């Protein structure tokens, strides 16, 4: 399950929460004070107002340490994104000033305004940032996806596509990524016997598919025994192969390449291969 | 709603071999890889097919071809509203098609592979459009409602009842003189038989085309200009509504050109129908009432546009770009050199470079007198005139292949030299004779821009030159003169055989090269485009044709433009969107002014 840290400010107050799916919970909130010297003050127009914004800098980073210090356990953040909001000027104060955090600048994921803050200002931030939550997930996957695939299939043939192309090669380890997608179409059943057996890749569509299932030699019809999932068995076993796993769906651009083509299925190699065998030939 | 899209594959069988990769278009295909038919294979061809229905448009197919034999595009279906006939299965495939219209001159322009030629047989009766389908030996009747909507469908009806039958002037300038053979049937024969005008006919025809002195020789002796100007005059000597001319300016001199422009043009005076296709920019603008601008890659497809105007339809030419249909059909858009654009540089001056004295060349039927000029170094000359002038004869005298009868030139000079008119006559396959040339040339990215990409001389590699063809011959002449270092290069007529792009791809090779080298260049030619980019100087030839000549010493591009210009009396102005030369009506409002001011063209170029 997937977990996005957020950091809600203003000076009455500041909010840390997450949602977990349905899941939803806060975790901590402070306040300071100051009324806005910029009219009243004197001859100390920089006097009173440089404790103030030294005191929003105390606050801000003591906000944003407190989130990586609970937020990140093992090293940048375990959380993959973060959130910033507010009243308008006093978050851009934020993302740039020499007192956020150096490598936490490089992790705003949306910045957004609420008309107030607290508990009544965190569903609003829920609710207007779903379009900036969207966003990221397709920036995610279609992006990444239809670039890196694409961009750069790794000329010669440094591919498979196929059950039995990709699953050789995963095998071989020679694949640095294995390409799926969720409702993968083929998984692996035995068609067997007394002291043997073979293994075939099926879909839906059973014509010729059916036909087969043996052989020749031995002369046998057939009979299914088992039938175990390739997108599970592969989902469940991809450090066996080295093979490095993204699922994916469709939504976007280049998406429809990949059900026209690559149909939940595609092999990236890590080296450059020779491509599957088989026996049928001669 | 959605975008709308299609995915049209051609491939090109002489540069498949399935046995060479295996049959790789069927595996490799995600199509096939489902179950799909996408690609097929033709057991007893042997080749690959693809169909569109199938196929994704993934292209994948494309960058696995080993050659690059295979092409996927996609278009938004541009083609398919239009389609009039298809070869064969991934094949080239017609669309649209020019009208034809009484009392009038139609032009046609495009470049190679895109119809033209197709066009004209349909119109002709000789061969059946298939519709992109069935259709089988002429069924005429289809083809009349797959015209409905556009002009052309009355004139199917009436090419189906047989009431006019077309007279052609066939296209291919080569295939003629092995065809037709009269040695005792002379050109002469010819003419009298096809005279259904009148005995006056055979008399004018001859005299304005300047057929005079080629009478008694036989068709197969003709040279290209020759052979071109005979079949004009059978097309005006027959007796029908409807003239076909095909192509009537190759192999043709600059003189020559224009005269048959005007004496096809007096087929509309009668108000017979006339139609034409042209390579060349003066002579259509000539000729034309209307004119169709045919475009597309070449052998793939290629469409016709909706009927212009003479002057609209060659500025929408010279643009590159074509908003109904929305494409680029070229890539990039051509410009000549202001002369304002050229280097400034210090030539050799002194002896620049060597210097010819008093020439003369007598056959005993022909003399060329030739005045003393002078060559420097990293210039270039273009020579200009008729043929017949002995335009080619000066060239071979400086190459050293002919000896003067009067006159020296012997030079301690290294001459190149590329031939007018270029037949075979080689054994061997063209990489074979590139290379014992040189082996260096054929390395740099020049030589990739110009000759290899664009042609695809891989594929040429192994063919014979024999077996070959003649623009992609032409531009493989041209660069293997270049091949070899020399102080002093010939080229004699380059634009032979070429189309626009093809000129255009020369003209930037003589002129860069001569430069960066410099060396000196001397080339003939016929198109007024090509001269002024390559040249600083000129030398004008004179005289009557077949008879006696004259040449003269080398003059700047504004002096030398001048003079030749004033001989055919037609000036050029300028169109201000698209900087071509306007031609001038004679008599033109402007003509008057522009021969007054001694200004021929307008916006010279010179070398880059
Ligand atoms: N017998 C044939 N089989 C298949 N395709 C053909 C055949 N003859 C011509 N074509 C196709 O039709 C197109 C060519 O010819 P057409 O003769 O219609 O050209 P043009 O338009 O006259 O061009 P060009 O200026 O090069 O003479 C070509 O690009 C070619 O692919
Ligand atoms: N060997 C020859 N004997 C007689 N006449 C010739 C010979 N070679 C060329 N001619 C004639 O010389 C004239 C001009 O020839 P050429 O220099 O080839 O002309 P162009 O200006 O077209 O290049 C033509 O009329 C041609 O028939
Ligand atoms: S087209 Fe290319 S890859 Fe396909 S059979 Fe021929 S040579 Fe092999
Ligand atoms: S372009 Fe693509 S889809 Fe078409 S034949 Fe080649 S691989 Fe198959």
């Amino acid at each position: 399950d997937d977990k996005f840290g957020f950091i809600v400010m203003d000076g009455q107050g500041t909010l840390f929460g997450s949602v977990s799916g349905n899941t939803r919970t806060v975790l901590h909130k402070f306040t300071v004070d100051l009324p806005k010297k910029h009219g009243r003050g004197g001859q100390s127009a920089l006097r009173f107002a440089r404790l103030r914004e030294e005191k929003r800098h105390n606050y801000v980073r003591k906000v944003a340490e407190v989130a990586v210090q609970n937020f990140i356990t093992n090293d940048k953040v375990n959380v993959k994104g973060l959130i910033l909001a507010g009243s308008a000027d006093f978050k851009t104060d934020l993302a740039k000033s020499e007192l956020f955090d150096p490598r936490l600048a490089c992790k705003v994921i949306s910045i957004v305004d609420v008309s107030y803050g607290g508990e009544n200002g965190f569903n609003q931030a829920i609710e207007l940032s779903a379009e900036a939550l969207a966003n990221v997930k397709y920036v995610q996957e279609k992006k990444l996806l239809e670039a890196y695939f694409d961009e750069i299939s790794q000329d010669t043939g440094k591919f498979c596509y196929g059950i039995d192309d990709t699953l050789k090669a995963l095998d071989l380890g020679a694949v640095e990524k294995l390409i799926v997608f969720e409702n993968l179409e083929t998984i692996r059943y035995t068609f067997k016997d007394a002291e043997d057996n073979e293994v075939i890749k099926f879909a839906e569509p059973e014509a010729k598919d059916k036909s087969f299932a043996i052989d020749k030699a031995t002369g046998q019809e057939m009979d299914v025994v088992s039938e175990e999932p390739l997108i599970e068995w592969l989902a469940a076993n991809y450090k066996n192969f080295g093979a490095t796993l993204e699922f994916i769906t469709d939504k976007s651009s280049e998406g429809a390449q990949f059900v026209t083509g690559f149909g939940g299925i595609g092999a990236m190699l890590r080296y450059k291969v020779n491509f599957e065998q088989l026996v049928d030939e001669s | 709603m959605s975008d709308k899209n299609s995915r049209i594959a051609i491939v090109s069988a002489d540069k498949c071999k399935p046995k060479k990769c295996r049959q790789e278009c069927k595996r490799s295909c995600p199509v096939v890889k489902t179950g799909k038919l996408c690609i097929e294979v033709t057991p007893t061809s042997k080749i690959a097919f693809i169909s569109e229905i199938l196929c994704i448009g993934c292209g994948i197919c494309v960058k696995k071809c080993p050659f690059d034999a295979i092409q996927i595009i996609n278009l938004p279906t541009n083609l398919e509203a239009h389609v009039t006939h298809r070869y064969s299965a991934n094949s080239f495939k017609l669309h649209r098609l020019p009208t034809p219209r009484p009392g009038q001159v139609l032009g046609l322009v495009g470049t190679n592979g895109i119809g033209k030629s197709t066009a004209l047989k349909i119109l002709a009766g000789k061969q059946k459009p298939n519709l992109g389908r069935f259709d089988d030996p002429p069924e005429w009747q289809e083809i009349i409602k797959y015209f409905r909507g556009s002009e052309l469908q009355n004139y199917f009806t009436k090419m189906l009842e047989d009431d006019i039958k077309a007279i052609i002037k066939p296209q291919y300038v080569d295939n003629i003189p092995r065809a037709i053979k009269g040695p005792v049937q002379k050109v002469g024969e010819l003419l009298k038989l096809r005279m259904e005008k009148s005995p006056e006919d055979v008399k004018r025809y001859i005299k304005i085309l300047q057929l005079e002195n080629v009478l008694k020789r036989d068709i197969e002796k003709l040279s290209g200009g020759e052979l071109q100007r005979f079949a004009i005059g059978m097309s005006c000597v027959q007796e029908a509504d409807v003239y076909m001319f095909d192509e009537p300016s190759s192999y043709l001199d600059v003189k020559q050109r224009l005269n048959a422009a005007q004496i096809i043009r007096s087929l509309l005076a009668p108000t017979k129908y006339v139609i034409c296709v042209e390579h060349d920019l003066s002579v259509l603008d000539y000729l034309s009432d209307f004119v169709c601008i045919i475009y597309g890659v070449p052998s793939v497809y290629g469409v016709v546009t909706l009927p212009a105007s003479v002057r609209e339809g060659i500025n929408i030419f010279l643009d590159g770009h074509i908003p109904a249909e929305n494409l680029r059909f070229r890539t990039e858009a051509l410009q000549f050199r202001i002369a304002d654009a050229t280097e400034d540089l210090q030539n050799d001056s002194a002896s620049r470079a060597f210097s010819y004295p008093s020439l003369k060349k007598t056959q005993g039927d022909f003399v060329l007198n030739v005045e003393e000029g002078e060559f420097s170094d990293s210039e270039i000359l273009v020579m200009m005139g008729e043929n017949g002038t002995g335009k080619t004869t000066l060239i071979k005298l400086l190459a050293g292949a002919l000896k003067p009868d009067e006159g020296q030139d012997i030079p301690k000079l290294n001459v190149s030299m590329k031939p007018q008119k270029i037949a075979p006559k080689f054994p061997g396959t063209v990489r074979q004779l590139f290379f014992k040339k040189i082996r260096g040339q054929f390395l740099n990215p020049q030589f990739q821009t110009d000759v290899v990409k664009p042609l695809r001389i891989d594929d040429i590699i192994d063919q014979e030159v024999q077996h070959l063809s003649g623009g992609e011959l032409q531009r493989v002449a041209i660069v293997l003169a270049l091949g070899i270092p020399a102080d002093i290069y010939l080229i004699d007529e380059p634009s032979a055989y070429l189309d626009s792009e093809q000129r255009i791809i020369c003209s930037k090779v003589i002129r860069r090269f001569i430069l960066h080298n410099k060396k000196t260049a001397f080339i003939v030619e016929h198109d007024f485009i090509m001269a002024t980019y390559l040249a600083d100087k000129v030398i004008v030839f004179e005289g009557i044709p077949s008879k006696n000549a004259h040449a003269r010493a080398p003059e700047s591009l504004l002096t030398g433009c001048n003079r030749f210009l004033k001989n055919l009396n037609v000036t050029f102005r300028r169109d201000p969107n698209s900087f071509r030369p306007r031609i001038n009506k004679l008599d033109s409002q402007m003509d008057k002014e522009q021969k007054s001011s001694g200004n021929y063209f307008f916006l010279d170029n010179t070398g880059i």
